């Protein structure tokens, strides 16, 4: 029980920071859709612009 | 034949005391190690449950 669950407990703190990667990589995903999004309306006013 | 008989009585009836005391001790004992594996397996598979 102590190995299963302490690898339950070793699995889930790597799930937890994997976790942690996806929520610092999706806020990243997000802040880089939120500047895309910023550049891409730029550019889209640039093209209308340009 | 009489003090002979009733000697014999008295002392199988001692013998008979003391291993019926233990009877009593190795049955106490046992319920109380039965109980005790019960529990110790209850908990074995309470922590293979687990």
């Amino acid at each position: 029980y102590e190995e299963v669950a302490r690898k339950l407990v070793i699995i889930e703190s790597d799930l937890e920071r994997a976790e942690e990667r996806a929520e610092l990589s999706e806020g990243k995903c997000a802040e880089l859709e939120e500047e895309l999004k910023t550049v891409t309306n730029n550019l889209k006013s640039l093209e209308a612009q340009a | 034949k009489l003090e002979e008989a009733e000697k014999a009585a008295d002392e199988s009836e001692r013998g008979m005391k003391v291993i019926e005391s233990r009877a009593q001790k190795d049955e106490e004992k046992m319920e109380i190690q039965e109980i005790q594996l019960k529990e110790a397996k209850h908990i074995a598979e309470d922590a293979d449950r687990k």
